[PDB]
RNA sequence: CCCAUAGUAGGCCUAAAAGCAGCCACCAAUUAAGAAAGCGUUCAAGCUCAACACCCACUACCUAAAAAAUCCCAAACAUAUAA
RNA sequence: CUCGAUGUUGGAUCAGGACAUCCCGAUGGUGCAGCCGCUAUUAAAGGUUCGUUUGUUCAACGAUUAAAGUCCUACGUGAUCU
RNA sequence: UGGUAUAUAGUUUAAACAAAACGAAUGAUUUCGACUCAUUAAAUUAUGAUAAUCAUAUUUACCAACCA
């Protein structure tokens, strides 16, 4: 992924979605917008 | 690890005290003397 | 209407939607029938077909599906919502395709 | 070791005159 | 810089909702102190030690009498904030001739002229 | 020592930082909280 | 039937003929020979000036003291010109040129030897004082975007506001002082000198009331 | 969540400028939908948004991290009436 | 702090440790077809060359390697040496 | 790595709103040429802001440096 201390949707199908006790970013369509919370 | 540099209590960086809730009671106890005194210094 | 339709009605054959109007537990028929005749399902298939045969004889709605296959799948939405309804139409779709494949 | 300047204003010692 | 403070005089001035929690009479005020002190004069000011000097004050958690008057309630503005504040009370009057050896000071502020040190009959 | 106005938070004196913890706001609370009434 | 509601209309509203910010100088016209003491009370306790709108309705405000170079205002007046729409907005400046020279002396010396050489000049800011204001044929929402960007890198803990919320911010921060239910207050207590606590406190924390500590500004304090 | 027809490719500029390189206007059909808010096309196509319908998404808009070198560092505990 | 003495460059010898990973391991992204690479997450068990000139640390150069890592340890270590 | 200087016709070189010099062309001149004179063509490292001045990175020049 990518680590950000500030999660952000990059498109519409970008989702929110807590696992792992932290944040993630998670995109099917484009998968670069993935990020995980530092 | 948990080093304070130089001192603790002095300079700079120094290591952090934190009011306990006894110590909160203790100043209030003494505030309401110190108010109480207000009174009969006014008549 | 839109998660039906990336599926698409390629294994059925007819489908048919009967309610009572007059009657009051026909909401749910009545919706499902209103994302089935969009356009964008009925374009997957031509030739499946949509039918809706109203009636006011006090009889319960039923959705009558027939497949390719000869299979049918019949739901009685007198307790039954749109969604429940609709979900059950879409894996009965899946597995039918893949057998028929 | 790096040499500095000299300030260049001189007097201003008096005392108070009480 | 550390200086004397000037303590404003809206400060000195009951409420009358004060009357009705400490007791006291803003028409009959009461005409003697009881000042003891509760606090070190170590880590103050040279002018405050001296001002508890001058109140006979030394030794702390003894009661002393002094008279509720400005020049006298000036010097316990300045350290207000070491000592108790209570007036004398006299149930019984003030003591006579008879009474001086009689008498005892309890911690409610009264003045009693006849210690008898025996429980009451009633 | 240091200055009075700092980059950097200064640490306060124990008596003053004991007096702003006395002096804190504290907000009102009614019996019952007003969701629960009609 | 979705109800839908009256909009504002902003034909009376007039649009200089340089919206723009203008551009500040680096130093003042005529450069200053006598060196200055630090002062830093410049930037410590409430602003007297500048705390009010004059023109505009939109501006960002100073939660704290601060001191601002050339640096600061090219990224104002770069990342406001860019984003603003010239036609239906406008923006000024709040804050004069930086003045104040700064000092400073040569790398590897040691302590004395005089003074330093003017190095380069700053412009104080105090809490409370409005660093950029705008206005003009918009709403909030559309500047609160880049505003807020643009409070985010300065020096200082700033906000973007208006004048609906500048208002209820300090209408609010009163209904606090009235509500609270704590007897005991910073202002009682330092004004009264109960506790000897004048030995540890400042004589500008007569009129700060503990609200400000240095540069920093509290508004959870009341 | 849902849904999208039309005067019209508005005018001018432009090799071309079709809701979306610029300037001017920003009116109008249909119960309902910006002479277009965000992508996109060499220009067009194409995907969304604001609209109608349906009926209750009937939210929050107040704060976002952390790493050094001999070996972590009292042990432990959420519920029996402020002493 | 130490001048009624805390012996200071580099090297030899023996190495302890950190991870901000040079190689080997496990993963996400890519303007990742594949072979090579860029980037981030995780991992410190194991390993991390021989030579010419220079007192050198560095640096250049030659030949190699899966790689020839960055740092601290009184610029580790002279009652062990040089 | 560090800062300090750096840039102008095709080249060469004062200065930025573009000056001169070599070479080029053109005539004037000579029996024809050289020389000379006159004329003509010909440029500002490129990027972002002030509006033509500061920055930006390049560019090649210029000195600095383990230590005992
Ligand atoms: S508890 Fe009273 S409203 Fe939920
Ligand atoms: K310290
Ligand atoms: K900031
Ligand atoms: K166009
Ligand atoms: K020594
Ligand atoms: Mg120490
Ligand atoms: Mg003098
Ligand atoms: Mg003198
Ligand atoms: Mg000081
Ligand atoms: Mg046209
Ligand atoms: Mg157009
Ligand atoms: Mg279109
Ligand atoms: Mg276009
Ligand atoms: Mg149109
Ligand atoms: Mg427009
Ligand atoms: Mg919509
Ligand atoms: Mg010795
Ligand atoms: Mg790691
Ligand atoms: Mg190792
Ligand atoms: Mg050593
Ligand atoms: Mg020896
Ligand atoms: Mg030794
Ligand atoms: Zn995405």
């Amino acid at each position: 992924f990518k680590n950000k201390t500030v999660l952000k949707k990059r498109c519409k199908d970008c989702y929110l979605v807590k696992r792992r006790g932290r944040w993630y970013v998670y995109c099917k369509t484009h998968p670069r917008h993935k990020q995980r919370q530092m | 690890r948990g080093r304070i540099p130089g001192r603790q209590w002095i300079g700079k960086h120094r290591r952090p005290r934190f009011v306990s809730l006894r110590a909160k009671q203790n100043m209030i106890r003494r505030l309401e003397i110190e108010a109480e005194n207000h009174y009969w210094l006014s008549m | 209407a839109a998660a039906l339709a990336r599926l698409g009605l390629r294994p059925v054959k007819q489908v048919r939607v009967q309610f009572c109007p007059f009657e009051k537990n026909v909401e749910s028929t009545r919706t499902f029938l209103q994302t089935v005749s969009s356009e964008k399902v009925r374009s997957t298939n031509l030739n499946c077909s949509v039918i809706a045969d109203v009636r006011h004889d006090g009889s319960e709605p039923c959705v009558d599906v027939l497949f390719g296959d000869g299979h049918r799948l019949i739901m009685r939405g007198a307790h039954l919502t749109a969604l429940e309804m609709l979900t059950a139409f879409a894996s009965h779709i899946r597995a039918r395709d893949a057998a028929g494949s | 070791k790096k040499s500095g300047g000299s300030s260049k204003n001189l007097g201003g010692k008096s005392s108070g005159r009480r | 810089k550390f200086t004397r403070s000037r303590i404003p005089e809206k400060v000195f001035q009951a409420s009358p909702e004060d009357h009705e929690k400490y007791g006291g009479d803003p028409q009959n005020p009461h005409k003697l102190h009881i000042v003891t002190r509760i606090k070190s004069t170590r880590r103050r000011p040279y002018w405050e030690k001296d001002i508890i000097k001058m109140l006979g004050l030394e030794k702390a958690h003894t009661p002393q009498v002094h008279k509720n008057i400005p020049s006298v309630n000036a010097k316990l503005k300045v350290v207000k904030h070491l000592i108790r504040i209570k007036p004398l009370k006299l149930p019984q009057g003030l003591p006579a001739e008879e009474n001086m050896s009689n008498t005892c000071l309890k911690s409610t502020g009264e003045l009693v002229v006849q210690w008898h040190l025996k429980p009451v009959e009633q | 020592g240091s200055k009075a106005v700092t980059r950097h938070r200064r640490v306060m004196h124990f008596q003053r930082q004991k007096l702003m913890a006395v002096t804190e706001y504290i907000p009102p609370k009614p019996a019952i909280h007003p969701s629960c009434l009609p | 039937v979705k109800t839908l509601l009256p909009v504002p209309s902003f034909e009376d509203v007039s649009i200089p003929e340089k919206p723009k910010l203008r551009f500040i100088e680096r130093a003042p016209l005529v450069p200053k020979v006598r060196r200055e003491p630090k002062n830093l009370s410049d930037i410590r306790g409430p602003s007297t000036e500048a705390t009010e709108f004059t023109e505009g309705n939109f501006a960002i405000l100073a939660l704290g003291g601060g001191y601002l170079h050339w640096g600061h205002f090219e990224m104002m007046r770069l990342t406001i010109n860019r984003s603003m729409d010239p036609k239906n907005m406008f923006a000024i400046w709040r804050v004069p040129a930086p003045f104040k020279p700064i000092t400073r002396k040569s790398v590897g010396h040691r302590m004395g030897g005089g003074k330093g050489a003017i190095d380069h000049y700053v412009t104080p800011v105090k809490a409370g004082r409005l660093v950029v204001e705008m206005g003009g044929r918009c709403e909030f929402e559309e500047v609160q975007g880049f505003l807020d960007q643009v409070a985010h890198k300065l020096p200082f803990a700033a906000k973007a506001v208006s004048r609906g919320t500048l208002e209820k911010m300090r209408k609010d921060q009163e209904e606090r002082e009235r509500n609270n239910q704590n007897p005991w207050t910073f202002e009682r207590i330092a004004t009264a000198n109960m506790l000897g606590i004048r030995k540890v406190l400042s004589p500008y924390d007569l009129t700060h009331k503990g609200k400000y500590w240095g540069k920093f500004y509290m508004p959870k304090r009341v």
